[PDB]
């Protein structure tokens, strides 16, 4: 979500020619690993579509019984494309400009992941990890979105 | 149990290395092996510290301890008072004559004691006169009397034999065999109350359930031969009335098979009981686990009061406000067609059932019940008490989910409770006989070799006194076709016998064919 298109492209290089012997045979960590590359020249607006879209296919994934890990870099780029939407939206303004509703946008984000029971049947488990980088303006970890989610996330 | 048993294990190699040579058995057992220029023989004794020997004889009490009286014991005629001798005389229609035996068992019993004579003496036949096993029928038998200490068997012998019978053991009857003879006696005590009443389907059922109630270790419920004993009597309700005392909760109304049986006018009560009962379970009070019963019932009322009264439950809320609804609104119809169907994916079957219900949708309340809750009892029960005794649903219901699984396991008790409950008695009596894949184009369920065959296809006598029964009761469906019926009654004589002579009853067998009535 708003990244490097170089970091996006050594990944679909990678992931190709590096394998994984979960399956008890290597098979390309791509052949299991997709992508979502919305880079930063890229519209601000579909970085967060970007994230709604990752956390989606999780979700379906989590839903045939797979243990799925949703890899978001970076969540701090969706907050600034909702600060950029809000700002252009004309409604007041919080902190540092972000909208009053950025923390509840988050807590829904990160309240997809989860272990759970599928529905339907066969009965199945799935999980859905979610690993966020946030990257918080000058390094300082006191920044509205990683205040935000260290309030949502279990892990930092 | 298996069809032969080791009796003995004759090891030649604890003396030599030498492989045997040549076996040849001889008179009387004798077993000669040789080897080299060296003989081995083994008389017909037995050493009983020989593991074969030690299980093969159990518990058992024998009057000679060899191969030739040991094979005589495990296989050949039953001595008359064996259990499994008692309870096949009771399904074939000789309870008087079971009634004598047991008298004179006791009095046999008596003669021993008296004269201080060991137990082992005791005569197999009781002294009884074989033409007495070959009577026709119950009511023509010469029940005759005794000197007047213990003139007929009553209470007062079963009483004494139930006392003896502990004081002393049997001969050649394993511990659990004189287990379930006093079974027998006492169910033959509780039959003689009833015998007056109950007609012949409901002593066999009797029986049936008294013996089950003696095997809830291996057996968990009853077997579908009790209740097609049940079915067809005539007396369902003094049936029913006798094992009521048991039936509290639902998993013993479906120990029973109750919903099977019972009579629809019964079902209904027995509904309104059993959610009495399951509402108020041991845990707490709550409206789920009694919905289905209520709503079959057409109790939609109750159930809305339940679910109000039911403050404390966390779906309470959500309960109250929905099913309050009127469900003949379409808009409210496909609401609880939504919810019972997203109840079934979020894995609560028995609320997707009871949804399903609630709008009248029976069809798919019965499939949610058989097939996802695991409960054909359920379904049939649920069939008879909304819809009615006979179909329509029921009918699909069972030639769906039921009649397949029958063919494939070719069990002609369910065939004929099926074609039963589709009221086609016509076949459904002949079901009894020929195997289920062989009716009504059955083999376009499944071909004829996905079906059970070989050793597995045990015989049933039982189910051949059964169609006696309802082929002379129901001689309409008969008249219009009898040499191609007596071709397969000449058949199935000759294999229900050479089981009744395989497990001991020759007796039985003889009065079988010598008493069976070909329709002319």
């Amino acid at each position: 979500c708003g990244e490097r298109g170089n970091e996006m492209a050594e990944v679909l290089m990678e992931f190709p020619e590096l394998y994984t012997e979960m399956s008890g045979t290597k098979e390309p960590i791509m052949k299991r690993t997709t992508l979502v590359a919305n880079t930063s020249n890229m519209p601000v607006a579909a970085r967060e579509a970007s994230i709604y879209t990752g956390i989606t296919l999780a979700e379906y994934f989590r839903d045939q019984g797979k243990n799925v890990s949703m890899i978001a870099d970076s969540s701090s780029r969706w907050a600034e494309a909702l600060r950029e939407i809000s700002g252009r939206l004309g409604e007041m303004p919080a902190d540092q400009g972000f909208p009053a509703y950025l923390g509840a946008k988050l807590a829904s984000f990160y309240e997809r992941a989860g272990k759970a029971v599928a529905l339907g049947s066969p009965d199945r488990t799935g999980s859905v990890s979610i690993v966020a980088a946030v990257s918080p303006a000058g390094g300082d970890f006191s920044d509205p979105v990683t205040t935000a989610t260290l309030g949502i996330t279990q892990v930092f | 149990t298996p069809s032969y048993l080791p009796i003995e294990k004759i090891d030649i190699t604890a003396h030599t290395a030498h492989n045997i040579g040549d076996s040849v058995w001889m008179k009387n057992g004798t077993f000669v092996v040789a080897s080299g220029n060296q003989f081995y023989i083994k008389d017909k004794s037995l050493d009983l510290t020989d593991p074969f020997t030690y299980q093969s004889i159990g518990s058992r009490k024998i009057l000679s301890n060899d191969i030739l009286h040991l094979s005589s014991v495990l296989n050949g005629p039953l001595p008359v008072y064996h259990p499994q001798f008692l309870i096949q005389a009771i399904y074939a229609n000789k309870l008087q004559l079971v009634k004598e035996l047991l008298l004179r068992l006791f009095l046999a019993l008596r003669k021993l004691d008296f004269e201080s004579q060991d137990v082992s003496n005791l005569d197999s036949n009781l002294g009884m006169d074989p033409l007495k096993y070959f009577i026709a029928k119950d009511r023509d038998y010469p029940v005759e009397s005794f000197p007047d200490p213990y003139p007929c068997f009553n209470k007062t012998v079963s009483l004494a034999l139930t006392e003896q019978l502990t004081k002393t053991t049997l001969p050649y009857l394993t511990r659990h065999q004189q287990i379930t003879l006093i079974t027998v006696i006492e169910a033959v005590d509780e039959v003689t109350k009833n015998e007056n009443i109950v007609d012949y389907n409901g002593v066999r059922f009797l029986l049936g359930v008294k013996l089950f109630l003696s095997h809830k270790n291996i057996q968990k419920s009853i077997l579908m031969r009790d209740v097609s004993w049940a079915l067809h009597s005539d007396n369902k309700e003094i049936l029913l009335s006798s094992i009521d005392r048991h039936i509290t909760s639902w998993n013993r109304a479906r120990e029973y098979r109750i919903a099977y049986w019972i009579k629809e006018q019964d079902l209904v009560k027995k509904f309104e009981d059993i959610a009495k009962y399951e509402f108020s379970k041991d845990d707490k009070r709550d409206p789920s686990r009694c919905a289905i019963f209520y709503l079959a019932l057409k109790k939609k009322q109750i159930l809305l009061s339940l679910w109000k009264m039911a403050i404390g439950h966390p779906e309470q809320q959500k309960m109250v406000r929905f099913i309050s609804n009127d469900f003949t609104v379409p808009r409210w119809r496909t609401a609880a067609l939504k919810n019972a169907f997203v109840l079934l994916s979020k894995h609560r079957y028995m609320d997707a059932a009871v949804f399903f219900l609630l709008t009248d949708s029976l069809k798919d309340c019965v499939n949610v019940l058989c097939k996802q809750v695991h409960d054909m009892d359920l379904a049939i029960g649920v069939c008879r008490v909304y819809e009615g005794d006979n179909g329509p649903v029921l009918g699909e219901l069972l030639t769906a989910q039921m009649l397949p699984e029958t063919i494939k396991e070719n069990d002609r008790w369910k065939a004929s409770f099926i074609y039963w409950k589709l009221r086609k008695q016509e076949v459904a009596i002949k079901a009894l006989l020929t195997a289920p894949i062989d009716l009504e184009n059955n083999s376009s369920i499944v071909d004829k070799e996905v079906c059970v065959n070989r050793s597995f296809l045990v015989e049933d006598p039982a189910l051949l006194y059964l169609y006696n029964h309802l082929r002379n009761r129901n001689l309409k469906y008969f008249i219009g076709s009898l040499n191609v019926e007596a071709k397969i009654e000449c058949t199935l004589i000759l294999r229900v016998t050479d089981i009744l002579c395989r497990m001991g009853c020759n007796y039985l067998a003889v009065s079988l064919v010598k008493n069976w009535k070909f329709i002319e």
